[PDB]
DNA sequence: TTAGAGAATTGGAGAGTGTGTTTTTTTTTTTTTTT
DNA sequence: ACACACTCTCCAATTCTCTAA
C-alpha cells in the first residue's frame, strides 16, 4: 500500500548496460560472444564485473560521471539477470553462417502462428520461450577488491545476505540426479486448432483447462485444452548440500549446511568429497497455496549457483596451454628434474633422500595395461616405510598428503574395515538399504596413507587385499550385490616388533607381516635410528635453525613451489612410455639372480622371505615412472639400472 | 492513543538527564562509521533499573509491571536519540529502508521478580522476569520476513508492507498471511526486491533449573527462551545462564472449539530480553595488575618464587613443581609457510611408590589450570577417550574437549594395551580422525598431557631394569617431555620434617571462624592465575644463536654418551629442550630467549633424564 | 486404590484428578490422602466418555529441652563406655569392634587450605555374627544404605555405562552420598567395582570417559564392609569379629524368639550424633602434634633397625578428631591420642 | 398456402453458498561396553 | 484462501398456436 524513495533509477543502469555490451574490449569482447550464440556455437555467456569496474574506471578517467554498477548488481543481484537479457535480445546481431532453420520446432509454430494472424488481419508468446543461452555472474578478482571476493564459512551466513550475490567455501557433502524442469508449458486446442502457452515459476502450478482465446469464444466454441511435450521448453536441473570445513567447527557445536542448486551448462560440475569455493546468489524459498496460510513468517533459504572454483587441478583436467608450457620449460631446461623435485618434497626435513626419491617416484606411477583376451594388470604402486620411533615418519607421510589432489589420511587405530572399504548402512526411515563407499573408494585414482599399520587388527587388514592388487571391490550383502572401483595406491606406516627394532632376530621376525600382504608393496622402506656424534649435530643444526626462522637453510639449493611442482607431475603423467628387447633381455636376467639368492639364503639373517613373480613387475613399475619424469616415450636401461638400485638400498640400513 | 507520545517525552527527559548512556549511543555510531571505510557492534544499549528508579518512580514501576505499555516507547525514544546525532550521508538503497531500530537491554535489583524455573507462577504474565538454570536445548537458527519492497513495473514506484507474528511484539496485532502481493492496487504487475526487504534470525532455547536445587528425587521444570537478532547463538547446551525477559503466554488454548473440554491449558514463553552468564575460565586484568605483573617479573629469581607458590600444602618435590610450571606455560607452537606443523604443548609423566603424593599433586593443577578434564585410566575407553559414531553423527572424547587445556590422567598403568594406543596420534599429530561405516573426518586436540602411574612391581626396584620397572612401550615413554621416578626412601630427619609439615597444615582455621566451628613470600593462586595467562597472550619469545650454542652441545653429548639413562633419546629431545627454553623465557617476560634459558631447561632435563644433579 | 482394599490377583485400580489455585502443589508422589470432590466424566466404542475428579479437599533442627539432655550427656565421665555398651547389645564381646564403630559414625572434620587442597573427614572400617552389625548400623545412623557385593543393577557398587543410545547409572556408592554405606559381603564385589573403588575411596568421587559419555559423580561416604591382599590398605581400620558360646546366651535368644512369635536408646542415640555432628569440629593441640609426630618416628626407625606412611597418619587424626567430638571439647588432647593409637592395632 | 403476431415451455448462464486442506515385534549390518 | 461440489434463480431461445391475405 505505501510507497517509498530510493537512491536507484534502473532506466541508467539500463543504458549503462546497453552501452558496456557494445563497448567494452580488453571487435568489443561480448559481441564476439553474442555472434556465437546467434550462430548456434555457444550456450551461455559468463560476465566478468572486473570488466565493469574497469569501464567505471576508464569512463571516470574521460572526465564523466557514471553509476557504481558493480556494487549495485553485487547488493540486489537477482533483478539484474533480467536487464541483461533484454539487453543482449535487443542487440543480439543476425547469424554469420547457414543454421538449418527447419530443425526447430518452435520457429515451425510461431512461423504458422504468425501465418494464422497475418491472414486473420486481411505479447504473442513469453520471451523466454526463444532464449537459446543461459547467463552467469562471475565474482570481483579479490586482488582488483568486496564482499563477493572474500570467502565465508557456512556459520557467517546470516539473515542479512538474503538477495545479495555471494561466495561460500565448504565441503560435499551429497549431489542429486539431472532431471527435467519446466520453463514454459504448451498446449492445443482441439475444436478451434489453436495453442496457448503458460509460464512456471513456483514449485507448483495449475495446468489450464479452457480455451480462453477471444476468437474462440465469440464463436462459441468451448474446446478442450490437451498438453504437449513437443512445444515445451525444459531445463536441466540438480540439488546439492555443502558443508562447513572440520577443522572450522568451533568447540561442542554440530556443523552446519546448505542447500545448493544448479541450471544450464553448470550441471554436474560438484562432486561429493571436493573441497570447493562456490559463489551463487542466496535467496529464500516461499510457501504455495493453503500452506502458506498457516506456515508463519519463517522462511526456508537456498543458493543459486553461479560459478565454481576448485581448489587443487584433478590431474585428469590438465591441458597443455602455452602459459603451462613456458613453466616446464623452466623446468626441462634447467635439467636435473629428478634430484630437484625429490629434495622439495617436505624441505624442513632433513636428509633422508632415498626416501624422498621413492616417495615421487609414488606419485609418478607406473603405466595400466590391458590384454587382448580381457587380462589387465595393475599401474598403481604400493609402498610402506617400517621403521624406529622418531624419524619423522608420520611427518614425511602427512606432507604426501597436501601434494596429492585427490588423497585421503587414515590411523590404524581409528579405522574399520568396513568403513575403510565400504558399507551396507541400512539408513533412511524407510528401512531401506544403501551402499556408502569408505576412504579407499574416496581416495579413487588418488593416494591412500594409513598410519600406525601395526596396530591395526589382523582381521580388518584382510580387507586392503583385493584394492590393492585388483582396485576394486565386491560386496554381497542384504540386498546389494555390485562390485565397485578402486584405482588407488596405498602409502603406509608401521613400527617394528616390540616397537625399536631388535637386532637379536632376523628382519622378518622385526617386520612381523604375514607373506601374502608383504608381497603386495612395490618398495618396503626399513629406517632404523642409530646415534652418531657427528650427524646428530648436523641434524640439531637444521632443525634449530628451521625454529628460529620458519625457513629450511639454504646456501645452494631453491625448492620449486608445490603449484609448479603438481604442473610438471601432471604434464608427466600422459606419456605411456613402452619397452624395447635390450631392455627386457636386462630386467629378464636380473629376475633370475634375485630368486637364486632367496632360495640360498631362506635360512639366513639376511633373509626377507622369497621373491614371487610381482617383483619382475615391480621393477617395471618403476622404470616406467622413471621414464615418465624425463618425458620420455621409451625406457632406457638407465632407468632399470636406478630402479634396482632403488630396491637395494632400502635393505643397507641392517648393516649400521 | 495520546499517553504513547507522554511516555516518549518522559524517557527522553531521562536520556538527557543520564548522560553516559548518550556517549554509549555516540561510540557505537562513530565506531561503526569508521570501519565502514575500510566487526560491526549491535544497536544495543544496557540500562541501570536504579537510575530509572531514582529519576522517576512511576516511570520505573511502570517498566516492571506493565512492559507491553512502556518498554515500546522508552525504545523509540533511543531511536530518536541516535538519529538525531550526526551520521553518514548519501545511504545505500538497503539503509534507506532498514525497519532496524536501537534496542534496550536492563541490569540491577530486580527484587521480588528475580525467580527460578520451579517457582514461575501464572501471577507472573505479563511480567519482567529473571530466571536462573541450565540450557538444556537449542534449535537451528532460522530466518524471519519482517517487511518487503516491491518495484512497480510500469509508474516507476517502490512499495514495500510489513508483517507481524505473536513473538514479534509485545503488544498484539491481528496476524499476517506472509503471502507477497504479485500486482498493484492499480493492476500493474509487481516485482520483488529482494536485498531491500529485511530478514531477522530466530531462535529458540529451553532453561531448566539446577540439579543442586531438586526436591525429593521429583521430576525437573523448565521454560522455553525466545532469542532474535543479536542473541542468536551466544549459548550452547550444558551452559549455566541468567536471562532477563518478559513472561507471556499465546495461542487459543483450545476455546477455539476442540476435543479437549477445555481442560489443557494456554502456552507460556519468556521473550529474551538480555542474557547472562554464570561462572560456575576467564579473568579481566585492571591496570593495576598490568603494573604489578611487570613490576614483579624483575625480581632476580621469579621463577623460584612462582614454582614454590604451587601447592605450598606439598612438602618437597622441587623440581616437579617447577616442571608443571613450565608445563602451564608452553612453549610455541609453529606453522610453517608450506602447511607444516611443529608442536609447542609439554607432556610430564610421573611415576612412584604408594602414598608419595602422585595423586594429591596431580589434583592441583585441574583447580589453577583455564581449562582442565579429569579422568582416571581404567574409567575410560580409547573411544571415549578419543571421539565415538552416533545417531551420522560423530561425538568428541575428553581429549577433544580440552582443545587448548591440560587433562589428567590417575591411575595410567590400569588402561589397558586396547586403550592406549588410540593416544599415540593426539600426543604429536594433535588430532582425532575416524574411518567408520558412513563416516571420515579429521577433528583437533591441542592439550598437554599429565599422568601417573605405579611402577610394575608395586614399588620401584632399583636392582632391576627401568624397563622392566615400567612396562610401557619406548614409543609410548618417548612422547612424553619430562618421566620422573619418585619414592618413598625411610630415613629419620625427612619422616621427622615430613609429618611435622602435615600436623601444622591439619591445624589451620579459616579466616571467619572461632575454633571447633563446623566450616620467603608466596604470591597468592588468584594473583598466579592472571600472571599465566597474561604472559601465555602476550608475550612470545623468539629463539637467539646464544641459546642455540648451548642446545645444539647438550643435545649430542646427552645422546653420545654411554649412561644408564632411564629413557630413549631421539629426535623428540631436541624438541623437548627448545620447548623448555622458551617456556623459561616465557615466565621472564622477555622478547627473547637467552643462553640463561637455556641453561634452565638443560639442567632440569639432566635431573629428570639421568637422575642426579 | 488403598493397597489393603484389592481383590485377590488382581492389580490396583486408578483414577485421575484435577485441582487449582490454593490446592496446587500440596502433596506428593507415594503419600496416602483422603479425597472429597465431585464425580464426573470428559470427552477424549459409541456414545462413551471417560470419568474423573474434580477436588475441593485434601486430608495426608531441635528445641531447648532436647539439647539439654545431649548437654548433660556430653558432661558424663563415662560417655565413651555408654555409647559403647548401647551399641548392638546382644552381641557379646568384641569390646574394640563397637568402639571402632562409634567412631565410624562420629567421623573427623573437614577442612579446607589456602591453596584450595581439601582435606576428608570420614572413615572406613573393615570386619573379617558379623551379619547383625552392619544392620545396627543401619538402623543407628542418620543416613545409610545397605548392599550385598553384587549390587543392585548392572550399575554394581560403583556405576557403569549401559544400553539404542548409551546411558549411565550410579551404584551404591553414589546413592549414598552424604551419609553411611555398608556391604555385606565385600568379597562378592564385581571386577569394574574393585578397580573403580580406589577412586572412589581416595578422591570421594567417581569418573568415567566412555561411549562419549564425559561425567564426575560426587561420592562423599564413610563405608563399613565385612568379608569372609593389597585392598585392606583402602581402609583406615580392620578387626575380625570373635564368638562365644554361653547356652544361655543361644536359651535367652530362643525364648525372646518364642515370645514375639506366641545405656541409651536408637532414637535418642541418632538424634544425639546428629546434634554432634552439627554442632562441633575440633582441633588438635601442640601437645597432641608432637606426640603424634615423636610417634611417627619411632614406629618408623623401629620398623628401619628390624610400613608406616603418611596416609596413615592422616588416619591416625581423623580417629583421634571424633574421639574429642564425644566430649564436644573444641580441642583434641593427648588423652584422646593415647585411645587413638591404642586402638589403631588393627593387625 | 404463406407468414407474422402472441403465448407457453425449457436451458443453462452464471451467480451464489458451503465445504476441506497443514501436521511389539521380526530380520540384518555395524559399533560399543560387558564378561 | 483457494479449488471444488452443489443449489438456486432469471432470462431468452425455442416451438406451438391463431389469424388474415
Ligand atoms: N631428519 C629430521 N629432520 C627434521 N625433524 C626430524 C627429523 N627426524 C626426526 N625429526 C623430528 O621428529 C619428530 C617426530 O616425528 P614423527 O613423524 O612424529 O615421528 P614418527 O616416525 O612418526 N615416530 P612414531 O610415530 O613414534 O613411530 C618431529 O618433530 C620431527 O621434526
Ligand atoms: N608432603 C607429603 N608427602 C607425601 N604425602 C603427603 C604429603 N602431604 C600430604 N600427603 C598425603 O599423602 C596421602 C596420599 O597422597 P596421594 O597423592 O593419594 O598418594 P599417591 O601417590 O596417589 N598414592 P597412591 O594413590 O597409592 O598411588 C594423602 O592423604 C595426602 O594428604
Ligand atoms: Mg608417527
Ligand atoms: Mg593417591
Ligand atoms: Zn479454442
Amino acid at each position: 500500500l505505501p510507497s517509498i524513495q530510493l537512491p536507484v533509477d534502473y532506466n541508467n543502469l539500463f543504458n549503462e548496460i546497453t552501452d558496456f555490451l557494445v563497448t567494452f574490449k580488453q571487435g568489443p569482447k561480448y559481441m564476439a560472444m553474442l555472434q556465437k550464440v546467434a550462430n548456434r556455437e555457444l550456450n551461455s555467456v559468463i560476465i566478468d564485473l572486473d570488466d565493469i569496474l574497469q569501464y567505471q574506471n576508464e569512463k571516470f578517467l574521460q572526465g564523466t560521471q557514471a553509476d557504481d554498477l558493480v556494487s549495485a548488481i553485487q547488493q540486489n543481484a537477482n533483478h539484474f539477470t533480467e536487464l541483461f537479457c533484454r539487453a543482449i535480445d535487443n542487440n543480439m546481431p543476425l547469424p554469420t553462417k547457414e543454421i538449418d532453420y527447419k530443425d526447430d520446432v518452435l520457429d515451425v509454430i510461431l512461423n504458422q502462428r504468425r501465418l494464422r494472424n497475418e491472414r486473420m488481419l486481411s505479447e504473442l508468446f513469453p520471451p523466454n520461450l526463444t532464449r537459446r543461452y543461459f547467463l552467469y555472474f562471475k565474482p570481483l578478482s579479490q586482488n582488483c577488491a568486496a564482499i563477493s571476493s572474500k570467502p565465508l564459512s557456512v556459520r557467517q551466513i546470516k539473515g542479512d545476505f538474503l538477495g545479495q550475490l555471494i561466495t561460500v567455501r565448504g565441503i560435499i557433502t551429497r549431489v542429486s540426479d539431472v532431471k527435467p524442469a519446466v520453463e514454459v508449458i504448451a498446449y492445443t486446442c482441439d475444436q478451434c486448432g489453436y495453442e496457448v502457452f503458460q509460464e512456471v515459476n513456483s514449485r507448483t502450478f495449475t495446468p489450464l483447462s479452457e480455451c480462453t482465446s477471444e476468437e474462440c469464444s465469440q464463436n462459441q466454441t468451448k474446446g478442450q485444452l490437451f498438453m504437449s511435450t513437443r512445444a515445451s521448453k525444459f531445463s536441466a536441473f540438480q540439488e546439492c548440500k555443502i558443508q562447513e570445513l572440520s577443522q572450522q567447527v568451533p568447540v561442542g557445536h554440530i556443523p552446519r549446511s546448505l542447500n545448493i542448486h544448479v541450471n544450464g551448462t553448470l550441471v554436474r560440475s560438484l562432486s561429493p568429497g571436493d573441497i570447493v569455493d562456490v559463489t551463487g546468489i542466496f535467496l529464500p524459498a516461499p510457501y504455495t497455496g493453503f500452506k502458506a496460510l498457516k506456515a508463519g513468517l519463517l522462511t526456508e533459504t537456498y543458493l543459486e549457483a553461479q560459478f565454481v572454483r576448485q581448489h587443487k587441478k584433478k590431474f585428469a583436467s590438465f591441458s597443455l596451454t602455452s602459459d603451462v608450457e613456458e613453466r616446464v620449460m623452466e623446468l626441462i631446461t634447467s635439467g636435473d628434474v629428478y634430484n630437484r623435485l625429490a629434495k622439495s618434497i617436505a624441505p624442513e626435513i632433513y636428509g633422508n633422500l632415498d626416501v624422498k626419491k621413492a616417495l615421487l617416484l609414488l606419485l609418478v606411477g607406473g603405466v595400466d595395461k590391458r590384454v587382448g583376451d580381457g587380462m589387465k594388470i595393475r599401474g598403481d604402486i604400493n609402498v610402506c616405510l617400517m621403521g624406529d620411533p622418531g624419524v619423522a615418519k608420520s611427518q614425511l607421510l602427512k606432507a604426501i598428503c597436501k601434494i596429492s589432489p585427490r588423497g585421503v589420511y587414515t590411523t590404524g587405530k581409528g579405522s574399520s574395515g568396513v568403513g575403510l572399504t565400504a558399507a551396507v548402512m541400512k539408513d533412511p526411515v524407510t528401512d531401506e538399504m544403501i551402499l556408502e563407499g569408505g576412504a579407499l573408494v574416496l581416495a579413487d585414482n588418488g593416494i591412500c596413507c594409513i598410519d600406525e599399520f601395526d596396530k591395526m587388527d589382523e582381521s580388518d587388514r584382510t580387507a586392503i587385499h583385493e584394492v590393492m592388487e585388483q582396485q576394486t571391490i565386491s560386496i554381497s550383502k542384504a540386498g546389494i550385490n555390485t562390485t565397485l572401483n578402486a584405482r588407488t595406491s596405498i602409502l603406509a606406516a608401521a613400527n617394528p616388533l616390540y616397537g625399536r627394532y631388535n637386532p637379536r632376530l632376523s628382519p622378518l621376525d622385526n617386520i612381523n607381516l604375514p607373506a601374502a600382504l608383504l608381497s603386495r608393496f612395490d618398495i618396503l622402506f626399513l629406517m632404523l635410528d642409530i646415534p652418531s656424534r657427528d650427524d646428530d649435530e648436523k641434524l640439531a643444526e637444521h632443525v634449530t635453525y628451521v625454529h628460529m626462522h620458519n625457513k629450511q637453510p639454504d646456501l645452494d639449493f631453491t625448492p620449486v613451489e608445490p603449484s609448479k611442482m603438481r604442473e610438471y607431475i601432471a604434464y608427466a603423467k600422459t606419456k605411456r612410455p613402452v619397452m624395447s628387447e635390450a631392455v627386457n633381455d636386462y630386467v629378464v636376467q636380473a629376475y633370475i639372480r634375485l630368486r637364486q639368492d632367496s632360495k640360498r639364503e631362506m635360512d639366513s639373517k639376511f633373509s626377507f622371505g622369497q621373491a614371487t613373480p610381482r617383483t619382475l613387475l615391480g621393477i617395471i613399475r618403476l622404470s616406467q615412472a622413471l621414464a615418465k619424469l624425463r618425458l620420455a616415450d621409451m625406457v632406457d636401461i638407465d632407468d632399470v639400472e636406478e630402479a634396482l638400485r632403488l630396491v637395494r638400498v632400502s635393505k643397507e640400513s641392517l648393516y649400521q | 492513543d495520546a499517553v504513547f507520545g507522554d511516555r516518549v517525552r518522559r524517557f527522553q527527559e531521562f536520556l538527557d538527564t543520564f548522560t553516559s548512556y548518550r556517549d554509549s549511543v555516540r561510540s557505537i555510531q562513530v565506531y561503526n562509521s569508521n570501519n565502514a571505510a575500510n566487526n560491526i557492534l549491535p544497536h544495543r544499549i544496557i540500562i541501570s533499573l536504579d537510575d530509572l528508579r531514582e529519576f522517576d518512580r512511576s516511570f520505573w514501576s511502570g517498566i516492571l509491571v506493565e512492559p507491553a505499555y512502556f518498554i515500546p516507547p522508552a525504545e523509540k525514544a533511543l531511536t530518536d536519540l541516535a538519529d538525531s546525532m550526526d551520521d553518514v550521508p548519501h545511504p545505500n538503497a538497503s539503509a534507506v529502508s532498514s525497519r532496524h531500530p536501537w534496542k534496550l537491554s536492563f541490569k540491577g535489583s530486580f527484587g521480588a521478580h528475580a525467580l527460578s524455573p520451579r517457582t514461575l507462577t501464572a501471577q507472573h504474565l505479563n511480567k519482567l522476569v529473571s530466571v536462573e538454570g541450565i540450557v538444556t536445548k537449542t534449535s537451528l537458527v532460522r530466518p524471519k520476513l519482517i517487511r518487503s519492497v516491491h518495484y512497480a513495473a510500469k509508474t516507476g514506484r517502490f512499495h514495500y508492507r510489513d508483517y507481524t507474528d505473536a513473538t514479534t511484539t509485545l503488544t498484539t496485532r491481528i496476524p499476517t498471511p506472509a503471502i507477497y502481493p504479485t500486482e498493484d492496487t492499480e493492476g500493474n504487475k509487481l516485482t520483488t526486491e529482494y536485498g531491500y526487504s529485511t530478514f531477522i534470525d530466530h531462535q529458540r532455547i529451553t532453561v531448566q533449573e539446577m540439579p543442586e536445587m531438586a526436591p525429593a528425587g521429583q521430576l525437573p521444570r523448565s521454560i522455553d527462551v525466545i532469542l532474535d537478532d543479536d542473541l542468536v547463538d551466544k549459548t550452547k547446551p550444558g551452559d549455566r545462564v541468567n536471562v532477563v525477559g518478559v513472561f507471556k503466554s499465546l495461542g487459543a488454548g483450545g476455546m477455539n472449539q476442540s476435543n479437549s473440554n477445555t481442560l489443557i491449558g494456554f502456552k507460556t514463553l519468556i521473550l529474551g530480553n538480555t542474557v547472562y552468564p554464570l561462572h560456575a575460565a576467564r579473568q579481566m586484568l585492571t591496570d593495576f595488575d598490568i603494573r604489578n605483573i611487570n613490576k614483579l617479573s624483575k625480581k632476580k629469581d621469579i621463577f623460584d618464587i612462582l614454582s614454590q607458590s604451587l601447592a605450598p600444602s606439598i612438602y618437597g618435590h622441587d623440581h616437579i613443581k617447577k616442571a608443571i610450571l613450565l608445563m602451564l606455560m608452553g612453549g610455541v607452537e609453529k606453522n610453517l609457510e608450506n602447511g607444516s606443523h611443529l608442536r609447542g604443548d609439554i607432556n610430564i609423566l610421573m611415576v612412584g611408590d604408594p602414598s608419595t603424593a602422585k595423586s594429591q599433586l596431580l589434583r592441583f593443577v585441574l583447580n589453577t589450570a583455564s581449562l582442565a578434564i579429569a579422568t582416571t585410566g581404567r574409567g575410560s575407553s580409547g573411544v571415549g577417550l578419543t571421539a565415538a559414531v552416533t545417531t551420522r553423527r560423530l561425538e568428541a572424547g575428553a581429549m577433544v574437549l580440552a582443545d587448548r587445556g591440560v587433562v589428567c590422567i590417575d591411575e595410567f598403568d590400569k588402561m589397558t594395551d586396547v586403550d592406549r594406543v588410540a593416544i599415540h596420534e593426539v600426543m604429536e599429530q594433535q588430532t582425532v580422525t575416524i574411518a567408520k561405516a558412513g563416516i571420515h573426518t579429521t577433528l583437533n586436540a591441542r592439550c598437554s598431557v599429565i599422568a601417573a602411574a605405579n611402577p610394575v612391581f608395586g614399588q620401584y626396584d632399583v636392582n632391576r631394569d627401568p624397563h622392566q620397572n615400567i612396562a610401557l612401550p619406548d614409543s609410548l615413554l618417548s612422547r612424553f617431555d619430562l618421566l620422573f621416578v619418585v619414592t618413598d626412601d625411610i630415613n629419620e630427619i625427612r619422616d621427622r620434617s615430613i609429618s611435622e609439615h602435615v600436623l601444622r597444615t591439619h591445624r589451620y582455621l579459616p579466616p571467619g571462624y572461632l575454633e571447633g566451628e563446623p566450616v620467603p613470600k608466596l604470591v597468592t593462586i588468584p594473583f598466579l592465575r592472571k600472571y599465566v595467562q597474561y604472559a601465555k597472550e602476550r608475550v612470545i619469545p623468539q629463539l637467539t644463536q646464544e641459546a642455540i650454542n648451548v642446545i645444539v652441545k647438550n643435545y649430542t653429548d646427552l645422546r653420545n654418551d654411554d649412561n644408564t639413562k632411564k629413557s630413549p633419546i631421539t629426535a623428540r629431545t631436541l624438541e623437548t629442550l627448545i620447548r623448555l627454553a622458551t617456556a623459561h623465557a616465557k615466565v621472564r617476560l622477555s622478547k627473547t630467549v637467552n643462553k640463561v634459558d637455556a641453561k634452565v631447561a638443560a639442567n632440569l632435563l639432566r635431573f629428570a633424564l639421568l637422575g642426579e644433579d | 486404590e488403598i493397597p489393603e482394599l484389592v481383590p485377590v490377583g488382581e492389580m490396583p485400580r486408578n483414577l485421575t484428578m484435577t485441582c487449582d489455585r490454593y490446592l496446587t502443589n500440596k502433596v506428593i508422589p507415594g503419600t496416602r490422602v483422603t479425597i472429597v470432590g465431585i464425580y464426573s466424566i470428559y470427552n477424549s466404542g459409541v456414545a462413551i466418555r471417560t470419568p474423573y475428579i474434580k477436588i475441593l479437599g485434601i486430608q495426608s533442627m531441635f528445641t531447648e529441652e532436647e539439647e539439654e539432655e545431649f548437654l548433660q550427656l556430653s558432661r558424663n565421665p563415662k560417655l565413651y563406655e555408654i555409647l559403647t555398651n548401647s551399641i548392638a547389645p546382644s552381641i557379646f564381646g568384641n569390646e574394640d569392634i563397637k568402639k571402632a564403630i562409634v567412631c565410624l559414625l562420629m567421623g573427623g572434620s573437614k577442612k579446607i587450605l589456602p591453596d584450595g587442597m581439601r582435606l576428608r573427614g570420614d572413615i572406613n572400617v573393615l570386619l573379617l555374627a558379623k551379619s547383625q552389625l552392619l544392620k545396627f548400623v543401619e538402623k543407628v545412623s542418620p543416613i545409610a544404605v545397605y548392599t550385598s557385593g553384587k549390587g543392585s543393577s548392572a550399575a554394581g557398587l560403583t556405576a557403569s555405562v549401559q544400553r539404542r543410545e548409551f546411558y549411565l547409572e550410579g551404584g551404591a556408592m553414589v546413592l549414598a552420598d552424604g551419609g553411611v554405606v555398608c556391604i555385606d559381603e565385600f568379597d562378592k564385589m564385581r571386577d569394574e567395582d574393585r578397580v573403580a573403588i580406589h577412586e572412589a575411596m581416595e578422591q570421594q568421587t567417581i569418573s568415567i570417559a566412555k561411549a562419549g559419555i564425559t561425567t564426575v559423580l560426587n561420592s562423599r561416604t564413610s563405608v563399613l564392609a565385612a568379608a569372609n591382599t593389597t585392598i585392606l590398605s583402602r581402609f583406615d581400620m580392620i578387626f575380625i569379629v570373635k564368638d562365644d558360646h554361653n547356652e544361655e546366651r543361644d536359651i535367652s535368644i530362643a525364648n525372646h524368639v518364642i515370645n514375639i512369635h506366641t545405656e541409651i536408646s536408637i532414637e535418642k542415640m541418632k538424634r544425639y550424633i546428629t546434634y554432634c555432628r552439627l554442632k562441633c569440629a575440633p582441633r588438635l593441640s601442640p601437645q597432641a602434634a608432637e606426640k603424634l609426630s615423636s610417634n611417627f618416628v619411632t614406629i618408623r626407625k623401629q620398623l628401619l633397625i628390624n610400613p608406616i606412611t603418611i596416609r596413615q597418619l592422616e588416619a591416625i587424626i581423623r580417629i583421634t578428631e571424633s574421639l574429642a567430638k564425644l566430649e564436644l571439647s573444641p580441642i583434641a588432647q593427648e588423652r584422646h591420642v593415647d585411645e587413638a593409637i591404642r586402638l589403631f592395632q588393627a593387625s
